[PDB]
């Protein structure tokens, strides 16, 4: 019995960035709409976010992650068909998943999903019981990323990462 | 189709012994002699009463033809005959003694307990005994001598009793069975039963169309799920199956089809016969609660077992030892020619689904149609069911809704009833909301708005 | 350990392309009639008029929520919240909610309302009834604690989806541990009790009225270590 | 992948006798060399006998008395009978036969050869001043067919007298 | 309804069983077998009659 | 097909399955349990309660270990069991179908 | 023209002879519409039609003229089996049936049941 | 699948795993001689095979064909 238990987390002063999309670099829904690339990978998502409303797969795609090891919380910026929204996210919440755990977690037989969709970065927050899925053309922050507080080491638990989400 | 009723004789012993044999394969065990012997014991008890009849028969017409038989017994009708101490009715006595064998040979209640034993002889034979060639004797009798029974009042009043009791019981058994055979040879004891309330309902085209259905997809089914008992190493229970899907893909298709056709289900070809012995059904019987009843019952028991097989040996959580799935995912079998089943399997099953679809189409055009196109039967006993078919009434077609309303909600019930803590409970719930809103809008919309 | 390779004449992934459809495979190629690429090509979606339909006309990113830490409104100016359920208890409210649309529309609608009435009633008792009906009806919306009258205040959906609120003292608050029910109310536990905790049923001893709190609800650390709860 | 050793002979294990085979119990065992059984078998050993085994039968066939009761009440308060029976337009055959059987009497005719013997002078002989058997059947459909016959007639002289009337009352204005 | 006895697998057995009914008939065979075929028959009728 | 003189039995090995790939396949069953410490020190020849099984905790190695193989082992033969050696063995030499 | 629902296009009534040269099942042969059913059996003989055929043409092609005879002698031949045309009419006004009745025979006895309370 | 396979006793005249190489000649000369017996069984039987009149077929009641009382 594992129950949702909240703590009252806050944002640090000076965050490590991690993750930064290559493509939707620019801030705003209207940079997007301007910039040519943004503007067709956002076309190509539009069946995500359909998927998000109308199949109620509860899914973010993420774009500019940030760290606070102060705290040890991830914010996330997620476009979606309105914007940019912002989220935060505490590590002892996030556990990797499967791309096939993603799929199958809705059982709605999903939309034919577009190329730049990372596959294997795919991770599962249990609080939420959401999903993240970041972009295959983006930058990783290997200091950041490789920071003490996100070790597997520290950050690992058999149970939870393994038995938690069961979708059968 | 026996010219008298010494060939007759000679057919009933053949298909008993035979019978008996294809139970008896697996020699070496004696406890598949212990079934064998109890299907033997029953069938010799049948051979004595068919027997008997045919004495009787000969004794008092000098005669063993059957037509001749048939064009007689209207003038022997009033003859009694003087037993032990008792001055027996002749028609009732010989129509005693042939229902009996034919409930032995067609395993209605009582009599039954030799078909789920039965099942321990090889998948092939099991699906022809029991699909349309030893447990449709008793039917094939009484269609034969449908002359006799029409003047029986033995028949009249057990016919219809025995034929109802037998379908619920049948039905409710393979609802709550957990193994593939027994669910299926407990299926093919309600569908006898159903054929035993249809032949008192007296249209023995109903009979006949309702005979066809059951015997192919029964067959068809049973195909399938020996595919199935196959790859699962000879464990016929489902507890040990799951996620066979993948592994079986023609098979589970193949059950889909043959099964929705097999349970009696809506827009489906196996609803019609079902639908025809409601239609014919008789209303005069002293025991008439009871006998509509059971048939409601049983009726409506073909959904859960339909359900229960076919979801839980394929699409259901993976319950099977590790062993028969690691056996067959190795990377190595990857290759054109992989398939945990035989083409000349697949090719047999989709050739006889085919050609059983085609069979019960020409059937229904023959007799349901406006014109009837149907050979004569030899029979002068018409049963006007034909007019609740032609031109039913309004209370009639209200009457049915009843029954189609009951098989609705029981089909949301083994859909959308979780009886498992999953990660999709809620959502489960949602869309029960969700489909139950827009059913109710898509018939405003279809009803009134357009 | 695959030797498809050693043979011309063998099946190819180019020949399991067609398995995509029943097979969760990762996306390997764009078909032309695909919705991401009929979007991105067709320039009719490229116009802002699409585009700010889009950005308009659906969930808006408000409503989406930002963080794992969750302060609802206080129901009283005094009061501290503790348990709060996100998803079940929407879940029941659009459910229950349907009684104020089917069912008058049913009776304006259905030619034989009384045929449906006698439908619905079995169907109520059996398989409804304690599947959905009872487990909301002891189902906690929301749970705060009011300390000058040392009570909590729990919130319920009632018929039509209506919300009410009622208190009940922390002084006949009582444990009632899973055994001591389950033979009861198996049937209840059965088809309908998986949504909410097993071990985790509280009820009021004076009005014997039972608690069921979301197995995929929220709770506050800072209520559940406030005093007046331990 | 393993070469596998030939198919063991422990497969069919002897059955060695440890008890005195009694003569009570004569072909009450399936006797075998490997495997004997008991000629029955009972898997539903639960219930310790017969007794016991009718008790529980009825004890749960109850719930399904209930059901039956439950859906032939709701298909009394909730349905009507219908018209059923032989065709009016056969009365002449089936029904008549049976009927015109007994007004022959053709069983009891004297013999041809002018032998002193007749009908009821075997065991199997004919009973024309019977009522029972189908008799009550043949009845009964014979009552339904006219009580059909008379609900059309009664049908028609409405509809004439509806037609009377209105003629009537479009005269008398 | 909330306690329902039908589902619980004591009720699930005994349909499952085919209520009982092959082993009733099974156990009274048992006893007209060893009752007519043995006693009556063999020891009473062979041993004493005979 | 078989020639037209006479064959007799042929028992190539006592062992019905690859005895080695048996001995590995117990033995990662025996690491996957929680009482069991060091894997390494899991050898043929070690008893349970040297390695760290105990008692209760043989039944339900020996439960998953009849799941892993496919076969059923009576308590008379787990029992008779004292060693992985002898494990092993008898499941190696077993007909997987008796 | 002008004739009956029994009688055919011809007005012509055949023999016993001619019905078994044409055999007619008994199932038809019981009923009043065998001079309507012979024409139509005649038809079809003379041109063979695929069962797929008869079951998709709803109007049975070729032999659709005496087909209309036969369906209309059906339809009152089954009307007047089943009591249908009296039985809708209590269905539809038991109140002004009974005020007028239809059939006092079927009327006495009738009773629609209670969830068709429309 | 299947059972492994096991020997059989040479002596023995059982049929487990019997496959003949002259299969084909075999079926041939067992088929073809069983198509002319039967052949001649039907043709013997022919003689004594009963049809009903065709469709544009009467019986006349005084021919012979038709059925004839017993006459003392
Ligand atoms: C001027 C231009 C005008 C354009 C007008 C356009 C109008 C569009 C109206 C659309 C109406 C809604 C359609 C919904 C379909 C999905 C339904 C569904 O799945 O729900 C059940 C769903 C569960 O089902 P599921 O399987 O789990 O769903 C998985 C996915 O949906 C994944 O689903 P899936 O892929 O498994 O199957 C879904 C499929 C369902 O499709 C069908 O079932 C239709 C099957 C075809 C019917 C054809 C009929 C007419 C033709 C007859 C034959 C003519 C023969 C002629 C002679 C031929 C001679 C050879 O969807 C379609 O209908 C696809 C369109 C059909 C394309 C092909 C048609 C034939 C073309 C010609 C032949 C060539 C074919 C290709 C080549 C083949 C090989 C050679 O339940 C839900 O929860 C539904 C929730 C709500 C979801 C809504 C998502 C869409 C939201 C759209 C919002 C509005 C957008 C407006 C944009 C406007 C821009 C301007
Ligand atoms: C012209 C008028 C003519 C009128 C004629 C009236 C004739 C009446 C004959 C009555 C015969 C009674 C025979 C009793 C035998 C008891 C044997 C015994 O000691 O067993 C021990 C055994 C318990 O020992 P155990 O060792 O604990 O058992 C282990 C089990 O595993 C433990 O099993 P479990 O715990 O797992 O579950 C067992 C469960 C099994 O589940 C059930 O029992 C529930 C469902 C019961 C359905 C009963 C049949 C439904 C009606 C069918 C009617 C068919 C004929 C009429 C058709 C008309 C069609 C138009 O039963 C229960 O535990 C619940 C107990 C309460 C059951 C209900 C008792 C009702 C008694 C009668 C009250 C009558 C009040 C009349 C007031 C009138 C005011 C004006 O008993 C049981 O297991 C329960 C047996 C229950 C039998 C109830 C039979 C009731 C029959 C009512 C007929 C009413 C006809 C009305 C006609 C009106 C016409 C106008
Ligand atoms: C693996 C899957 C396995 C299968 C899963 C299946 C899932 C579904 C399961 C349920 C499906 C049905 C199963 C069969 C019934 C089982 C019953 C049972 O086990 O209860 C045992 C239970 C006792 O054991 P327990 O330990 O307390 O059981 C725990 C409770 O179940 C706990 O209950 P609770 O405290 O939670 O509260 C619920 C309560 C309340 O629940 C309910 O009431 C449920 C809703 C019932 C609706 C019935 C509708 C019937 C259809 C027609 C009417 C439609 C409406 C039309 C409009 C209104 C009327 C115009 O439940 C009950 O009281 C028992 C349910 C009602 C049983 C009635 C059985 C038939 C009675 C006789 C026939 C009546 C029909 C007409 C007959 C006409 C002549 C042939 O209760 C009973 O004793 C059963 C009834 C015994 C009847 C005895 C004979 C009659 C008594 C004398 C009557 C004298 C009348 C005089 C009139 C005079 C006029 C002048
Ligand atoms: C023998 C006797 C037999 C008796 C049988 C009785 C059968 C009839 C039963 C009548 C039930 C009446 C239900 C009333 C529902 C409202 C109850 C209530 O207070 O809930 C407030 C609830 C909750 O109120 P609230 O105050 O909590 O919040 C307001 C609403 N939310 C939650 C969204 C903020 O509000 C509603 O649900 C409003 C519903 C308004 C519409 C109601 C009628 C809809 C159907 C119209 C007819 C059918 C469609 C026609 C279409 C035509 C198109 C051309
Ligand atoms: C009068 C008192 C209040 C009565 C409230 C009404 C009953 C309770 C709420 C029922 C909501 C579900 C309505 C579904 C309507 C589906 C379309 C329809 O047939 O409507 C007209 C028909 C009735 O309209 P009608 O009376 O004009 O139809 C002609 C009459 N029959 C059909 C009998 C020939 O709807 C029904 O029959 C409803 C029966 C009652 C259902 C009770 C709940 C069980 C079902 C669970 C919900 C999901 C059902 C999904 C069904 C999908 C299709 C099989
Ligand atoms: C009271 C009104 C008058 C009607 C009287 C009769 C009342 C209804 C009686 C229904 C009995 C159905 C028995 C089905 C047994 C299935 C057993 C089985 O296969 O295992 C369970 C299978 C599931 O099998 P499974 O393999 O998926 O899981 C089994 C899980 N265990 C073993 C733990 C239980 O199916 C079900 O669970 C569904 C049956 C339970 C729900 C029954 C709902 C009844 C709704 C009645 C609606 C009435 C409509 C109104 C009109 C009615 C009259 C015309
Ligand atoms: C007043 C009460 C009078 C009661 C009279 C009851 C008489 C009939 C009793 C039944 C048995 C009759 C003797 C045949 C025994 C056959 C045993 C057998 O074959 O074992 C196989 C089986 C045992 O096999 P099994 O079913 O236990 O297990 C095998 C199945 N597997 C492999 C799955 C385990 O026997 C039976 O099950 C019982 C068979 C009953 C049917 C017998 C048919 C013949 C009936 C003859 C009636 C003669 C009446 C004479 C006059 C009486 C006057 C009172
Ligand atoms: C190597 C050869 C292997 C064997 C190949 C055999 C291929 C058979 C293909 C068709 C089989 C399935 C037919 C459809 C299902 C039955 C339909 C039905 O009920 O009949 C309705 C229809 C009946 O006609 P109707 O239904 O259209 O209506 C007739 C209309 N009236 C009455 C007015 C005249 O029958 C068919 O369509 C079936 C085909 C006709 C019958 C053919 C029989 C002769 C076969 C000749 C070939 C012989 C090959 C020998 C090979 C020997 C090898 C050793
Ligand atoms: C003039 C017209 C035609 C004349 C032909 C007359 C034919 C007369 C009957 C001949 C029967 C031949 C039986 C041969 C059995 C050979 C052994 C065997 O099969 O394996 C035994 C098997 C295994 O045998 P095995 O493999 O150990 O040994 C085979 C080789 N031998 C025997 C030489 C060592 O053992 C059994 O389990 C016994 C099974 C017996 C099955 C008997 C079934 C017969 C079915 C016939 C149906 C006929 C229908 C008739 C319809 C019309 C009726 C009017």
């Amino acid at each position: 019995n594992y129950y949702n238990i909240m703590r009252q987390v806050s944002l640090d002063s000076n965050p490590i960035v991690l993750y930064q999309s290559s493509t939707f670099t620019g801030n705003g829904l209207q940079e997007f709409y301007e910039n040519a690339d943004a503007l067709t990978k956002y076309l190509k998502l539009v069946p995500f976010f359909l998927e998000k409303n109308l199949y109620d797969h509860p899914k973010q795609f993420v774009i500019k992650m940030e760290f606070h090891p102060q705290n040890k919380v991830l914010s996330l910026d997620c476009l979606t068909h309105q914007g940019v929204l912002k989220k935060t996210v505490n590590l002892e919440n996030l556990i990797p998943v499967p791309y096939e755990d993603y799929v199958q977690f809705c059982r709605r037989k999903l939309f034919n999903a577009p190329l730049f969709l990372d596959t294997e970065m795919i991770y599962f927050n249990t609080f939420q019981n959401e999903f993240y899925v970041f972009d295959k053309n983006a930058k990783w922050n290997e200091e950041g990323i490789n920071h003490p507080e996100l070790d597997i080491s520290k950050l690992y638990n058999e149970k939870a990462w393994f038995d938690s989400l069961r979708i059968i | 189709s026996s010219g008298n009723f010494i060939v007759l004789f000679l057919g009933w012993e053949l298909i008993g012994l035979t019978s008996f044999f294809l139970i008896n394969f697996w020699s070496t065990r004696v406890g598949t002699l212990k079934a064998a012997f109890k299907a033997f014991s029953f069938n010799k008890l049948s051979d004595l009463f068919l027997f008997f009849a045919i004495l009787i028969i000969f004794s008092t017409t000098y005669n063993l033809d059957i037509l001749s038989f048939n064009n007689q017994i209207y003038l022997y009708e009033s003859y009694n005959i003087d037993m032990f101490y008792w001055s027996i009715n002749l028609i009732e006595i010989i129509s005693f003694f042939f229902i009996s064998c034919a409930f032995i040979k067609s395993a209605q209640f009582g009599a039954h307990i030799w078909l789920p034993d039965s099942m321990e002889a090889p998948v092939p034979a099991s699906a022809l005994i029991h699909s349309a060639t030893l447990v449709s004797a008793g039917i094939y009798l009484l269609l034969r001598l449908s002359p006799l029974f029409e003047l029986s009042k033995y028949a009249y009043f057990i016919l219809p009793l025995i034929g109802s009791v037998t379908a619920f019981y049948g039905g409710l058994v393979s609802a709550f069975q957990s193994d593939t055979k027994k669910t299926l040879a407990y299926s093919t004891i309600s569908h006898c039963g159903f054929l035993m309330v249809s032949y008192s309902t007296g249209v023995l085209e109903f009979v006949i169309l309702y005979l066809y259905v059951h015997g192919f997809f029964k067959a068809a089914t049973f195909l399938c799920v020996g595919n199935v008992n196959r790859f699962n190493r000879n464990i016929q229970d489902f507890k040990r199956m799951g996620g066979f899907y993948k592994y079986l893909p023609f098979e589970c298709l193949a059950s889909f089809v043959c099964m929705i056709n097999l349970s009696g289900l809506p827009l489906t070809l196996g609803f019609y016969i079902k639908h025809l012995l409601f239609i014919g059904l008789v209303e005069s019987y002293t025991l008439y609660p009871l006998i509509f009843s059971s048939l409601i019952l049983g009726a409506i028991a073909g959904v859960f077992y339909s359900y229960r097989l076919f979801y839980s040996i394929f699409f259901d959580t993976k319950k099977g030892k590790k062993a028969i799935y690691l056996q067959a995912s190795r990377i190595i079998l990857n290759s054109k020619f992989y398939s945990n089943t035989s083409l000349a399997s697949n090719l047999s099953i989709t050739f006889l689904v085919l050609i059983s679809y085609t069979v019960i189409l020409y059937l229904y055009c023959t007799t349901l149609n406006n014109y009837y196109s149907l050979s004569d039967l030899k029979s002068i006993y018409i049963n006007n069911a034909y007019s609740y078919f032609y031109k039913p009434d309004y209370n009639f077609l209200n009457a049915v809704s009843i029954l189609n309303w009951f098989v609705i909600i029981l089909l949301i019930s083994v859909i959308y009833l979780n009886w498992r803590w999953s990660y999709y409970y809620t959502k489960s719930i949602d869309s029960l909301s969700k489909f139950i809103l827009f059913s109710f809008f898509f018939f405003i919309f279809s009803k009134y708005i357009l | 350990g695959d030797i498809r390779h050693k043979f011309s004449n063998e099946i190819t992934d180019d020949d399991y392309d067609y398995q995509r459809a029943m097979h969760v495979k990762p996306p390997k190629e764009e078909s032309l009639f695909q919705l991401t690429n009929i979007l991105s090509s067709v320039p009719v979606f490229k116009t802002r008029f699409f585009l700010d339909f889009i950005a308009r006309n659906l969930d808006t990113n408000s409503a989406v929520s930002t963080s794992d830490f969750v302060a609802p409104p206080r129901v009283h100016e005094n009061s501290f919240f503790v348990y709060h359920s996100r998803e079940l208890g929407n879940v029941i409210r659009k459910y229950r909610s349907l009684e104020s649309i089917v069912l008058p529309g049913a009776l304006l609608t259905f030619t034989y309302p009384l045929f449906a009435a006698f439908v619905a009633i079995p169907s109520y008792y059996f398989m409804f009834n304690a599947k959905i009906y009872e487990m909301s009806r002891r189902f906690v919306v929301r749970m705060d604690v009011l300390p000058h009258l040392e009570m909590i205040s729990v919130q319920r959906i009632g018929a039509f989806g209506i919300l009410y609120t009622k208190l009940h003292r922390i002084q006949d608050l009582e444990y009632v541990p899973f055994d001591q029910v389950k033979e009861q109310e198996n049937y209840l536990w059965a088809i309908g009790g998986h949504g909410v905790d097993n071990q985790l049923i509280f009820k009021d001893r004076s009005t014997g009225e039972f608690f069921y709190f979301e197995r995929q609800g929220v709770w506050d650390a800072k209520g559940l270590n406030h005093p007046l709860l331990n | 992948g393993w070469d596998r050793p030939d198919v063991p002979l422990s497969f069919n294990p002897l059955y060695v006798h440890k008890r005195e085979l009694s003569i009570f119990d004569t072909n009450m065992w399936m006797y075998d060399q490997v495997y004997p059984e008991y000629v029955i078998s009972y898997n539903e050993i639960h219930l310790v006998d017969q007794w016991k085994g009718l008790k529980e039968s009825f004890s749960q066939s109850a719930y399904w008395w209930a059901m039956m009761a439950m859906v032939f009440g709701f298909y009394f308060i909730n349905t009507t009978p219908r018209q059923l029976g032989i065709d009016t337009n056969d009365l002449k055959g089936f029904l008549g036969e049976y009927y015109g059987q007994y007004k022959k009497r053709s069983g009891i005719r004297s013999n041809f050869l002018g032998l002193d013997v007749t009908g009821e002078n075997s065991i199997i002989q004919p009973n024309y001043d019977r009522k029972n058997g189908i008799r009550d059947v043949i009845d009964s459909l014979n009552a339904d067919a006219g009580k059909r016959k008379l609900i059309n007639l009664e049908a028609k002289n409405f509809i004439e007298r509806v037609e009377k009337e209105c003629e009537q009352r479009i005269l008398k204005k | 309804m909330l306690k329902n006895k039908l589902i619980k697998f004591k009720f699930f057995r005994f349909v499952q069983s085919g209520f009982y009914v092959d082993f009733i008939f099974k156990k009274f065979s048992e006893m007209f077998i060893r009752n007519i075929f043995i006693y009556s028959s063999i020891f009473f009728g062979e041993k004493f009659m005979i | 097909y078989a020639p037209q003189k006479v064959v007799l039995r042929n028992e190539k090995s006592g062992y019905y399955a690859n005895p080695d790939d048996v001995a590995r396949r117990l033995i990662r069953l025996i690491s996957l349990h929680d009482k069991v410490q060091n894997p390494s020190a899991i050898t043929l020849k070690s008893t349970w309660s040297e390695i760290g099984v105990d008692p209760l905790s043989y039944v339900e190695i020996m439960l998953e270990a009849e799941n892993e193989f496919y076969i059923e082992l009576a308590d008379e033969d787990l029992e008779r069991f004292r060693t992985v050696e002898d494990a092993v063995e008898f499941i190696a030499r077993n007909f997987f179908t008796n | 023209g002008h004739g009956a629902w029994n009688e055919n296009q011809q007005h012509y009534k055949y023999s016993k002879e001619e019905i078994e040269a044409y055999q007619v099942p008994m199932r038809i042969k019981a009923g009043p519409c065998v001079d309507t059913y012979i024409p139509l059996k005649k038809c079809f003989q003379e041109n063979p039609t695929s069962f797929a055929a008869k079951m998709l043409d709803g109007r049975k092609g070729k032999c659709a003229k005496e087909f209309k005879y036969y369906n209309t002698c059906l339809n009152h031949w089954q009307t007047y089996e089943n009591n249908s045309h009296v039985t809708n009419a209590y269905w539809a006004d038991t109140s002004k049936a009974n005020a007028d009745g239809i059939s006092n025979t079927y009327g006495g006895s009738f009773r629609k049941g209670l969830a068709w309370l429309n | 699948g299947g059972f492994q396979k096991y020997p059989i006793p040479r002596y023995l005249h059982v049929g487990q795993w019997i496959v003949n190489k002259n299969w084909k000649w075999n079926t041939f000369h067992m088929f073809f001689p069983t198509a002319i017996l039967c052949f001649m069984v039907w043709r013997n039987s022919m003689i004594s095979t009963a049809k009903p009149p065709n469709y544009g077929e009467y019986v006349d009641p005084q021919s012979p064909v038709a059925p004839k009382a017993i006459k003392y």
